[PDB]
């Protein structure tokens, strides 16, 4: 399928003394591979995937340099948008920042992105065209003049269109045996009685990527939703992923229903029954 | 805005006793990002404990993986505190190994 | 690889 990469950034004011505490992110797909972290202590880019390490000084001299100005706009943007907002000096407040792009099978570019947050709301973001904004209020409105004026937006498409699905192609390549490898889900399934009249019964995906995945159960071959659970998908810690869910169902009637995995890395998709 | 975490808590591989493992907490769906995430053995905080960095979801809810190795026994409870400015008290959830 | 600008609001 489809590959992206994308970055996350949040930057948190700290009224009292001192500047904002900033955090940013890079992945490619479901795998982070870079990171800064303002108080952290190297006060620079810093790889978290093996693939990323091949890259030499100039690489993360150029990425250390970008990040921090990053940082600085951030922090500038803050103080904006606390007068803006007529908000004063002594509340905390979050700005976040997501950019990216897509490629698909071909990895040629299919989409980018770019949205920007003021405490959790949508402030502005770049529309699919690549060539306008969606200003969520007045003072996003503003911004939204200053960056027309300004040619902000092909600036930004440039890198979308352009660099971003360079880099992204590279990656994809020098992370190969990773990157580009699936992992399928180990299923198995439990079994939990509550009384005598009522058993719950789980289907557990473990240890797959991407994380992308669909687990749906059947009665007698059709769809059931009801007095079922489905947990957010959460990360083992290994770069892998884990989801159940489960179904309450009379005791002694556990041989009609099934669990259906649909992902990425099964040929066909898995039933399971107990 | 303010949303309340939401918190699963687990290990990465299915436990067996005397057989090292990794317990993990995430923490997830929750604004604004000033969290307190605690692992505890026995009601007693653990000290080892990293976490991953800080990301968010579409919505722009946060998201954060707290995790330490461990070696699972039949005696020792293991939970996950989190404390959080929409929360009243710290929500504690037990690891159950299901 | 970011970026090469952020223009600030």
């Amino acid at each position: 399928g489809s590959h992206s990469m994308r970055y996350f950034f949040t930057s948190v004011s700290r009224p009292g003394r001192g500047e904002p505490r900033f955090i940013a992110v890079g992945y490619v797909d479901d795998t982070q591979f870079v990171r800064f972290d303002s108080d952290a202590a190297s006060q620079r880019m810093e790889p978290r995937a093996p693939w990323i390490e091949q890259e030499g000084p100039e690489y993360w001299d150029g990425e250390t340099r970008k990040v921090k100005a990053h940082s600085q706009t951030h922090r500038v943007d803050l103080g904006t948008l606390r007068g803006y907002y007529n908000q004063s000096e002594a509340g905390s407040h979050t700005v976040q920042r997501m950019y990216g792009c897509d490629v698909g099978s071909d990895w040629r570019f299919l989409r980018g992105y770019h949205q920007y947050a003021y405490d959790g709301k949508d402030y502005i973001a770049l529309k699919e065209d690549l060539r306008s904004w969606t200003a969520a209020d007045m003072a996003a409105q503003t911004t939204k003049h200053k960056w027309e004026a300004a040619h902000v937006a092909e600036q930004l498409r440039a890198y979308l269109e352009g660099t971003c699905v360079e880099w992204l192609r590279r990656y994809l390549e020098n992370g190969k045996e990773t990157l580009q490898r699936t992992d399928a889900p180990k299923t198995h399934m439990t079994h939990h009685a509550v009384s005598d009249h009522e058993a719950t019964l789980r289907c557990w995906a473990l240890s797959f990527y991407p994380a992308e995945i669909t687990l749906t159960w059947q009665r007698d071959g059709e769809d059931q939703t009801q007095d079922t659970e489905l947990v957010e998908t959460r990360p083992a810690g290994d770069g892998t992923f884990q989801k159940w869910a489960a179904v309450v169902v009379p005791s002694g009637q556990e041989q009609r229903y099934t669990c259906h995995v649909q992902h990425e890395g099964l040929p066909k998709p898995l039933t399971l029954r107990w | 805005i303010q949303r309340t975490p939401k918190i699963q808590v687990y290990s990465r591989h299915p436990a067996e006793n005397g057989k090292s493992n990794f317990l993990n907490c995430y923490v997830s769906g929750f604004h604004p990002s000033d969290i307190e995430v605690d692992l505890l053995k026995n009601g007693e905080r653990i000290e080892k404990v990293e976490h991953s960095d800080l990301s968010f979801s579409k919505d722009w809810s946060f998201y954060l993986l707290y995790y330490t190795e461990f070696t699972p026994t039949e005696k020792d409870e293991y939970a996950c505190r989190v404390n959080h400015v929409t929360l009243s008290q710290p929500k504690i959830v037990k690891w159950d190994r299901d | 690889y970011l970026s090469p600008i952020a223009s600030p609001l």
